[PDB]
DNA sequence: ATCAATATCCACCTGCAGATTCTACCAAAAGTGTATTTGGAAACTGCTCCATCAAAAGGCATGTTCAGCTGAATTCAGCTGAACATGCCTTTTGATGGAGCAGTTTCCAAATACACTTTTGGTAGAATCTGCAGGTGGATATTGAT
DNA sequence: ATCAATATCCACCTGCAGATTCTACCAAAAGTGTATTTGGAAACTGCTCCATCAAAAGGCATGTTCAGCTGAATTCAGCTGAACATGCCTTTTGATGGAGCAGTTTCCAAATACACTTTTGGTAGAATCTGCAGGTGGATATTGAT
């Protein structure tokens, strides 16, 4: 039959992180869902364009980085990059 | 075998990213850290929304989080209602607010 | 099949005048509610005709969800919950 | 008998559908509507309920949001009933069809 | 090096203004609108090709972004061309 | 012999092709996708000539300068909304005074 | 000889409507540029083109703005422009 | 500084805009939005100078940064 | 209204540089011929879910009455902002040169793609569990009239 | 200033629709070996782009006078809100038939992949051609009073 895809468990599984006596609508997880897609697409399309630009063929953690610093505004973006330079630093050390 | 989302220390799937990534036609080639990054930034804005409405369901007296309450959450952060300005939330409705003017006199 | 004719007046009067209370409108000119059906009418054969282009490129007859989220993703108005 | 002073019941009623998030307009004549549309367009169509459901929200989210910056409108204009005229700036400051 | 549609809006200049001329700067505006328009059109293909898992882009892709970027008139007119120049392009 | 001549076309098809699947849009592109596109932007920069000629002397100039693109984009109804949120350089505004303005 | 108080008013209007120049000059403007740039980026460069770029995008933005500002005035029966009509026009643009 | 662009260029400005009437607060309205517009820019566009690794802003770092904004511009290489 | 006196605008003709257009030569696309994969149109069919219908009941739309207070119309003074003459100064033109970027290649270690095999996390189902929707009466809060 | 009439704020309870949890399949990471690019270190070069520096030519800051527009105040007709009786139609919830998605295969028209070959379009150069950019009489437009 068929298979389709999401960020529900992962929305979940941050959700109760932040709130462990929290739960969700199925709405509320359907527009969760979206978010994260539409950022994704955000982020995935300006790192893209930047990538074009500089006429290199493959997008790096800075591309993505660069992105995040277009496209967020302030505080997000500090939280972000952070979040980001340290899932990196972190993974490197495999 | 590990995942390179626990290597990464994230809840969010860096393989999954990955293969959006090389399958959305972004560029030819994606660095082994870019869907770290990204699947970071994404898990974030995704925790920092769930834990304003979070609040917001508290607020309300209610356990599961509703549209509604996401709506709340990004109308009343500045920053989010920013990256948000463009987008509707279903069911989500309004800020109560009503012009001083209205007001009675 | 039953006709389809003159359903902008569906959208009645109070209904208009809900909507506009939401917007935090407190008093209504009488000459609003067909204004309102005409603005209406426009953007909804807009998003429409974007929609039903993408439901027959897709060659289907039937208009999905995704059509809809597509076309108002194109016309500027993203709307989350039926992403899909 | 009773009678409340008018501009209450108004103020009443933008409180309550602020505070709640349903559709205001009706279902079943949106749908008939958004048939008669589609229909015009191309013939023998179909739609899945979600994505009727989707239009409507997309349209009274489009509304309303038309409707505040309409009654900044008329506030700028030194009036509080909205009219005509001031849909029609909203919509050319957006850029709708200036 | 630079690549530009210089000569190309030249010669469609030539072809319908035979006797007038163009400002670099206006060449300039050109150029722009070509990059726009083709960035438009691909862009819209692509999310087409993308949305009904189609790993290619067709003229058909290509039809159905300009029928949804362009007003009316200019995408009936559009499509024509298009259509002609495809058929055009196979007649030989 | 060239794409181009056999669509019966002035812009580039090869050249075309070449963006198009060096511009990160699709895996493959089709045969006939270029010649169609290039065929679209060769009618769009032939109306948009055609408009702004007409309008490059009717302020007696031969030369067609960024003031006359801009007369033609924004004296026409569909190249104005396809063009609506883009700004042409040096072109300047359409002579447009409000009636209230007027004296008498 | 004096002209009656809103008529050169008028007269600058189709002068400025009917032409295409640049009304800002290039120095100050070009200095106010890499003032805000330095405060992004130590002692940065700008090609003469960038800074043409910036006033060419900067002019017409601001034109527009101040039609849509001047429809403002228009539509609560007056003739000058205010900062409360600027303000509702970037309100209603989105910009705030 | 930013009282370099100066009330006659402003009422100039505001003139191609087609008005007709100007009042005093207005001028230095207007040089805070002008500085905003440039801010924001002037932001993106070095963004993508320094992802550049370059120390030149090139036009094209503008062109993006606009385009990027909304505010599209024709005649400068995109 | 159409009599004058500023000023303004316009339209004619005269004229070169600061730009346009038109040419003698070349790297890099673009095209051509020969094999190699493959995406997806075609076909068939299992399977949601869409269209449609029925019936009934109550939510809610519609149309009328009526008068409250809103927006439109008018008047008038005060002060805000346009017009203008005036005088200094920061602009713009423009010749420059020293240099520091940016753009170009040449090797080549490090990183990413590709191909196959192993492994498991993620999904679809069903079984299970529990907020809270949608009802209730009760004490406040607000609004209105007298 | 006080006392009804009514809308609204909550806390009560509780069964059920929706959310949560549990469990076998399996697409998709993950692991491992090997093929293929990649993007900056050294080394370099020639467009740009600065930074002074000497000048004029126009633009702006500035101060004075007043035309007239903005905004406060007052007035009143009429429109739009509030309350209600009337009854229609949108709900609600069920039950169908079947259209037409969408999963599974199955050949081939059409795309890709190098391998050479031909053409073109891009640069730096000559030999063009046109709108500024002044000067002048005449018709407009504007503002004042024979
Ligand atoms: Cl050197
Ligand atoms: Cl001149
Ligand atoms: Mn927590
Ligand atoms: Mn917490
Ligand atoms: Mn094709
Ligand atoms: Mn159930
Ligand atoms: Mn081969
Ligand atoms: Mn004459």
């Amino acid at each position: 039959r068929s298979r389709k895809e999401s960020y529900s468990i992962y929305v979940y599984k941050v959700l109760k992180q932040v709130h462990p006596d929290t739960g969700i609508s199925s709405k509320a997880m359907g527009i969760m869902n979206s978010f994260v897609n539409d950022i994704f697409e955000r982020i995935a399309g300006e790192a893209s364009r930047l990538a074009h630009y500089n006429k290199r063929s493959t997008i790096t953690s800075r591309e993505i980085q660069t992105a995040v610093r277009l496209l967020l505004p302030g505080e997000l973006a500090k939280h972000a990059v952070s979040e980001g330079t340290k899932a990196v630093t972190k993974y490197t050390s495999s | 075998a590990k995942t390179r989302s626990s290597r990464a220390g994230l809840q969010f799937p860096v393989g999954r990213v990955h293969r959006l990534l090389r399958k959305g036609n972004y560029s030819e080639r994606v660095g082994a850290g870019a869907p770290v990054y990204l699947a970071a930034v994404l898990e974030y804005l995704t925790a920092e929304i769930l834990e304003l409405a979070g609040n917001a369901a508290r607020d309300n007296k209610k356990t599961r989080i509703i549209p509604r309450h996401l709506q709340l959450a990004i109308r009343n952060d500045e920053e989010l209602n920013k990256l948000l300005g463009r987008v509707t939330i279903a069911q989500g409705g309004v800020l109560p607010n009503i012009q001083a003017v209205l007001l009675p006199k | 099949r039953k006709v389809l004719r003159d359903n902008i007046q569906g959208i009645t009067k109070p209904a208009i005048r809900r909507l506009a209370r939401r917007g935090g409108v407190k008093r209504i000119s009488g000459l609003i509610y067909e204004e309102t059906r005409g603005v209406l009418k426009v953007f909804l054969e807009n998003v429409i005709r974007d929609a039903v282009t993408y439901t027959e490129h897709a060659k289907r007859k039937t208009v999905t969800a995704m059509d809809v989220v597509y076309a108002l993703k194109r016309q500027g108005r993203t709307l989350y919950g039926f992403g899909g | 008998p009773h009678r409340y002073r008018p501009g209450t019941v108004a103020l009443r009623e933008i409180r309550r559908y602020q505070k709640s998030t349903e559709l205001l307009i009706r279902k079943l004549p949106f749908q008939r509507l958004v048939r008669e549309i589609a229909q015009d367009f191309k013939t023998d169509l179909r739609f899945q309920s979600s994505a009727v459901m989707a239009l409507q929200e997309a349209c009274e989210a489009y509304l309303v949001g038309l409707f505040e910056d309409t009654n900044l409108c008329a506030i700028h204009a030194k009036r509080v009933t909205i009219m005509p005229k001031d849909i029609q700036l909203a919509r050319r400051i957006r850029g709708e069809r200036a």
